């Protein structure tokens, strides 16, 4: 009876610390995406002035 | 790890385009330090040579 349990919870924690994973990491890769569009315009501001100098 | 990469990969795309006006910055900057005022000093030796 205690097996028969055990299998059952070990395997439940598989998908339930597989989704906790991914969302634990689910913030970090937006922040990249974000600052990836944020650089390309703060960069932007170099070609600017340039050309008005 | 790949989108952050990529920050680096897009900096590079724009920097180019910050050394496209670089080119053309120095270009006359050359013009007024030293094309113009070559062809200054080389008026003063034609008239002093008179």
């Amino acid at each position: 009876a205690q097996r028969d349990y055990e299998l059952k919870k070990a395997a439940y924690d598989i998908e339930v610390n597989t989704r906790r994973a991914q969302a634990d990491l689910a913030y970090q890769l937006q922040v990249a995406k974000t600052k990836q569009q944020i650089e390309e315009q703060r960069v932007q501001v170099q070609v600017v002035e340039r050309a008005q100098q | 790890r790949q989108e952050e990469i990529e920050i680096e990969v897009v900096q590079r795309k724009k920097q180019i385009a910050v050394e496209a006006q670089e080119i053309l910055r120095t270009d006359k900057e050359l013009i007024a330090t030293v094309r113009r005022p070559a062809e200054a000093e080389a008026h003063r030796i034609q008239q002093i040579a008179e």
